[PDB]
Parts: C-alpha cells; structure tokens; sequence
C-alpha cells in the first residue's frame, strides 16, 4: 500500500502480547524521503471485510499530523448536500421558472457535517466536482439542468451572464436521476480510496507476480500426488477411465489455451 | 490339453456384414483358401464366405499391480483410448459404460 508515495524503507509490525503470530495492531512505517510520508500521512487507510473492515489510523512521528478518519463521511454528506442541491434547483426553476446563475445559486443551502447546519452550498459542489460548471457539465445533472448565454474570476463573470434552464421531467424521472447522481458520486468516494498500487510502476514478469500471488494464495497441489487419495474401500487407485479423463480434460484446456494465442 | 494340429479357419461374409463362421482344416491344405455358400443374417440369405489370413498377456495379478502401483498404465489406458475412438461412453442407450466415471470419481457400473 505504502509504496504508491515512495520508496518504503521498512514496515514492522508489533505482535499480539498474548499471541505473537497476531498483531496488537500497532505498526510502523519507514519511507525514504521526508515529502513521501508525508504525502502518505494525509488520509486514512480503509481495508476490506477481509480485513474486518478497519480504517487505519496514521500519525506522523516528525510533524504530529494525522491522517483524516472523518474523510468518507464528510464525504457521504457532501453527496448528499449535492443532491438535496441539485432537488432544490430544479424545484426553483419549477417555480419562477428560468433564472440567471448568480441569483439561483444564492438560494442554495447545504447541511454541514455533522450536525447538519444550513449553510451557503458551495462546499459540496467544491469537494465532488470542483465548481459549478463542473456540477452543471458533469452527469446527471446536465440532464436536469441547461446552461445558456444570454480561475475564480473567470467562474465568476462567466455565471454573471447565464440563466439557467431546466430539462422537464416527470417526477420518477427525476427522482431515478437523483439516485443515479448519488449512485455516481459514491462510486467516485470509492476510487480515490481504492486508487490501484502498480499506478506509475514498471511491469512485473510473471515469476514476481506468482510471488505476490503466493503471500495470499496456493496453488493446487499436483493431481499426480492427488491421486493417492482415492481410498482403496471404494475406488481402485491409477484407474483407467478416470486417467482418460484427466488426459481429455488436458486436452481440452491446452486446446482452448491454443485457441486464445490464435 | 488337446494334441490336434488342426487349423483353424474362420470364414467372414463377402457382403461386409462382419458376420463369421469358424471351422478347422488339415495342416496339408495350409495354403488352400476355402470358400462356402452359407447363410447370412445380416442379409437374410445366401452369399458368399471365404478364409482370411488372420495375422503380452493382462492378467488379474498385472492388472492388480498396474493399479495399485501405476507403473505401466500406458497398457491399459490404451484399451480405454481405443473405446473411446470406437464409441463407447455416448451417454444415452448404454447400459453397460454409458460415461468414463460417476460424478465422485468411480467407474461404474461394472459391467464385465
């Protein structure tokens, strides 16, 4: 995990008190360079149910920053201030009809985290999608919602000469577009943690990756070893039929391995 | 132990039906080609029969070794090859081999 912001000099982990093959779940981690870990520091780690589902907590020794724990469900109310937003938008638009930008985004209001005070909405729209003509261009909400002509400067005077229009839809439409856009949303709060460890690394022949693979899994063992125990109370060992078998199904498998290379 | 040196003769059917008779001969007419006018059931009559030319051992005790120890299945496994290339295990109207094993692994049922 740790060698997607550099070179890793060491991880240790403590064991258990009670159980030196287990951990206590304390462990350290030693990068190369100073700007490495601390670009690693910067959020927390969340592990899959395999993992009993942890988020990982880390603290730099040299500097005392922590990562970000409440990250995820800052997150998940970001998303769904996003699409209480995008709801009272289009139920503006619905009422008064076209308006133009800098007066419709006034009306605006989000929920802060976490106890859900009302708020200026311009964070949520910020931390999901960047700014405002990134929300209006980016789907669903370019099907909810048409801009029209009539840096932070430029955003600025660019929606001081737009109004902003609605696509009509019918109600369960626009309440699957809802779900859709929270749908979407979600699956983006996923990538950012599950950001893949080989990103800007060089390929791994195959003997390395059977040596990754063999941290986690085992291959089967030989059908030749296998073999001996078909108990004799029932089967007759080294049997003709099921010999055949075992030479048909590896022809059948190098046949289709052919198949893929042609 | 019989001490004949009769020949023995067996006589396929000239229409391709695989149909036979068998008999013997005397050593002196080794090299006499016999031929009869003999019924046949594959054709529902008479036709024409005549001599061919007709040009180790696996025993219980080899058998019991080779599948215990499978030192020499080859020998075996070729008589399975040659089933299999013949038409046995089609799985349908086969009440003796209708497939290679069961589904636990078995060969079964046993039908010899």
């Amino acid at each position: 995990f740790f060698g997607k912001f550099g070179i890793v000099e060491q991880v240790r982990v403590l064991p258990h008190e009670r159980d030196p093959y287990q951990t206590c779940g304390t462990a350290y981690v030693c990068f190369r360079s100073r700007m490495a870990s601390l670009r690693a520091v910067r959020l927390p780690v969340h592990l899959p149910a395999s993992l009993h589902n942890r988020v990982l907590h880390l603290r730099h020794l040299g500097t005392d920053r922590t990562s970000d724990d409440l990250f995820y469900f800052r997150r998940q109310q970001a998303i769904s201030n996003l699409v209480a937003i995008a709801q009272q938008l289009y139920a503006y638009l619905e009422e008064r009809g076209p308006l133009p930008a800098h007066r419709a985004l006034r009306l605006l209001f989000e929920r802060s985290y976490p106890r859900l005070a009302w708020r200026q909405a311009g964070f949520s729209v910020r931390t999901c999608c960047g700014s405002w003509l990134g929300f209006f261009s980016r789907s669903p909400f370019n099907e909810l919602f048409y801009l029209a002509r009539e840096t932070d400067r430029e955003e600025n005077a660019m929606l001081e000469k737009m109004v902003i229009f609605p696509h009509l839809l019918s109600r369960e439409k626009l309440q699957a577009l809802l779900l859709r856009a929270g749908r979407l949303l979600q699956m983006d709060l996923q990538n950012e943690l599950s950001v893949h460890w080989r990103t800007d690394r060089p390929p791994l022949p195959d003997w390395t990756q059977k040596q990754i693979q063999l941290w986690q899994h085992q291959d089967p063992l030989p059908e030749e070893l296998q073999i001996w125990s078909r108990t004799k109370d029932y089967y007759k060992i080294h049997e003709e039929r099921f010999l055949f078998k075992l030479k048909l199904k590896k022809e059948r498998a190098q046949a289709k391995q052919e198949m893929k290379q042609q | 132990r019989s001490r004949s040196k009769r020949l023995f003769v067996q006589l396929k059917s000239a229409a391709m039906t695989n149909f036979c008779y068998v008999t013997r001969k005397s050593p002196e007419k080794k090299n006499f080609r016999i031929a009869l006018r003999k019924y046949d059931p594959g054709v529902n009559k008479h036709v024409m029969f005549y001599e061919a030319r007709l040009p180790k051992q696996i025993t219980l005790s080899l058998q019991r070794y080779i599948r215990w120890t499978g030192k020499q299945v080859k020998l075996l496994l070729d008589k399975v090859e040659k089933a299999w290339e013949y038409g046995r295990f089609q799985k349908y109207f086969d009440n003796q081999a209708p497939l290679l094993t069961d589904r636990r692994g078995r060969a079964v049922p046993r039908y010899k």
